[PDB]
């Protein structure tokens, strides 16, 4: 069952990915590195003020259609 | 064709100059709708007891938002955005990585005598180090730990990073054997390649030893590959071919900003490499198996100046293996040029200053102010 | 020793048979996964002349996880927080049996000599490393005199 979600960055720039309610952080940072070129190594993804931690699941933190994860491109 | 090098190099002087001193102004984006989203992405981290606006400051005070990307991946972006325009980049973006060979040819055969932009992405191969004994009956795909070696009664089996069952192609028969041998409790769940495991030693020992070396053949064909690190490099046109120069280009999570690179002249220092000589050092990075060497060589071409020594040692050693991968176009200096004009009098118009410094901080005051009043309207 | 794989056995024979220059490290008595641990203050760092307590800790999942470790004395480190935590932070990767014990504790002793304030997790402290290291490191001598000295 597939769903939609949206991340955003610091300059506002927004995209829009397709996701399972299973599909772990990892896969969603790949999927970041397909539409931006951006390493997973280089990324950290924030949902709700908390860190997506990598071998974990975007239902594990309760992520949902039309969701917006924040993409952090400083650290 | 001689002076026919330095249109190229001002190209890249006007980067590195401008990187050099604006940091992350040369993205063009203006100070307000930097602190209007920073304050969307704060609130949450306000103190409310006494006049919670005091302590907005206290928020806005604590703002990093005007410090640059440290993100491999988005500098890269930046500067393909810089030299090749906004469509440029987005052609560039659809064309096809290139696995860099043995030795570095297919590199050095894709740098023609022109103004070049190469593009790395790198790849670092992340298998399993772990692996557990389970019954079907108590194992779910969904919950259990990823990128992690499976030992049921009947079969072996591979859970990978997204969560799929990749079957490892065992009989019944072995993994019956495998699965009955391995009986103390602390190697139930356990490592994959432990230098301590004597197959000589115990049958429960040759069992983990041989799921080891099954592991290992079988990952050779499955594909463990993540990306981790992202660089540019841009390689002028020069007036004889063993006097050309490339000057490699990158920003480094939790480590330096481009901004960085650029103030200690690393561009530079690797720049007097040489072509072939760099080429070789990337080359050896993906076909050497000394960790040591491996971490010796990650240092020296990707630590921030002056680390090289101690960037890849102690708990950063690289015992995984990496694979580069390149894509390269060709640069035209006058519309790299325009744009980084049409930057530099946005910032100039927009933050104006008497120095570079001063125009930093009016633009990091203009932002806090918007962050500030955001927050206040929000609270 | 008792109920333990060879590497962790392992690990423990070679560190009390070659011990880290500068370091003590022995296992607790009722406790094998569990380390006493003595960092003394590098030469010629704010450090120097103290000694240093720390609790080096292997969890269940090691070696699949990272020891924990904490400083038991208190210590002015840009790099330890108010509970003796420190950063064994691996840039771009994470954790991996290739690493072991003797690599932890190496880290540390020479995070002590290159303290690193840029990244921190001490912030009061990482402050006035960047902004006044003068003071930081006078501050630092003043701590490990008064807390490192006698235990």
């Amino acid at each position: 069952s597939h769903m939609q979600i949206f991340v955003k960055t610091l300059t506002g720039k927004t995209i829009t990915l397709e996701v399972e309610p299973s599909d772990t952080i990892e896969n969603v940072k790949a999927k970041i590195q397909d539409k931006e070129g951006i390493p997973p190594d280089q990324q950290r993804l924030i949902f709700a003020g908390k860190q997506l931690e990598d071998g974990r699941t975007l239902s594990d933190y309760n992520i949902q259609k039309e969701s917006t994860l924040h993409l952090v491109l400083r650290l | 064709p001689l002076g026919s090098e330095k249109t190229g190099l001002h190209v890249h002087e006007k980067i590195k100059h401008m990187v050099k001193n604006y940091g992350t102004m040369i993205t063009g984006i203006p100070a307000e709708i930097l602190g209007q989203n920073e304050a969307e992405i704060s609130v949450g981290y306000v103190k409310k007891m006494g006049n919670m606006k005091e302590n907005i400051a206290e928020v806005v005070r604590k703002s990093e938002m005007t410090q640059p990307t440290n993100s491999a991946g988005k500098a890269s972006n930046e500067v393909c955005d810089l030299l090749l325009g906004t469509e440029g980049a987005s052609e560039f973006e659809k064309s096809s990585y290139q696995v860099l060979s043995g030795d570095g040819s297919n590199l050095k055969g894709s740098l023609p005598n022109k103004n070049l932009l190469v593009r790395v992405e790198m790849d670092r191969f992340n298998a399993p180090q772990k692996y557990q004994k389970i019954k079907r009956e108590e194992f779910n795909p969904e919950t259990a730990e990823k990128n992690k070696i499976y030992l049921l009664e009947d079969q072996l089996v591979y859970l990978d990073i997204f969560g799929k069952v990749i079957d490892l192609g065992q009989t019944s028969d072995t993994c019956h054997r495998l699965f009955n041998a391995i009986t103390t409790p602390f190697y139930q769940n356990y490592i994959l390649y432990d230098e301590y495991i004597d197959p000589e030693e115990s049958a429960e020992e040759a069992a983990m030893f041989e799921m080891g070396e099954i592991v290992k053949a079988k990952m050779k064909n499955i594909d463990c590959w993540t990306a981790t690190h992202s660089f540019t490099i841009f390689v002028p046109e020069s007036d004889s071919e063993d006097t050309r120069t490339l000057y490699p280009y990158q920003a480094y999570w939790t480590s330096h900003t481009l901004q960085q690179w650029f103030s200690g002249d690393k561009d530079e220092k690797l720049s007097r490499l040489g072509i072939d000589g760099y080429i070789e050092k990337l080359a050896l990075l993906g076909t050497t198996t000394d960790s040591k060497i491996r971490s010796s060589i990650y240092g020296e071409l990707f630590s921030p100046p002056g680390k090289e020594h101690v960037f890849c040692t102690g708990m950063n050693e690289k015992f995984s293996p990496l694979r580069v991968k390149f894509k390269v176009t060709e640069v035209n200096p006058e519309i790299a040029l325009q744009n980084l004009e049409e930057v530099q009098e946005f910032i100039d118009t927009n933050y104006p200053g008497e120095n570079a410094k001063d125009q930093c901080e009016l633009y990091k005051i203009k932002a806090q102010e918007a962050m500030t009043k955001q927050l206040e309207m929000r609270l | 020793m008792a109920g333990l794989p060879r590497r962790i056995i392992k690990e423990t024979q070679r560190l009390l048979a070659e011990p880290v220059p500068g370091i003590k490290a022995e296992p607790d008595e009722s406790n094998a996964r569990y380390f006493h641990v003595v960092i003394a203050g590098p030469q010629d760092s704010p450090f120097e002349g103290g000694t240093f307590k720390l609790e080096l800790f292997l969890p269940e999942e090691y070696p699949m996880a990272a020891p924990k470790v904490r400083f038991m004395t208190k210590i002015y480190h840009p790099n330890v927080d108010k509970l003796g935590r420190i950063c064994l932070d691996i840039l771009k990767d994470k954790w991996s049996p290739a690493l072991q014990i003797r690599t932890v504790l190496l880290s540390i002793q020479a995070l002590l000599s290159a303290p690193n304030p840029d990244d921190p997790l001490a912030n009061d402290v990482a402050e006035q490393w960047k902004t006044n290291e003068a003071q930081a490191i006078e501050t630092a001598r003043a701590w490990t005199r008064l807390y490192a000295m006698n235990n």
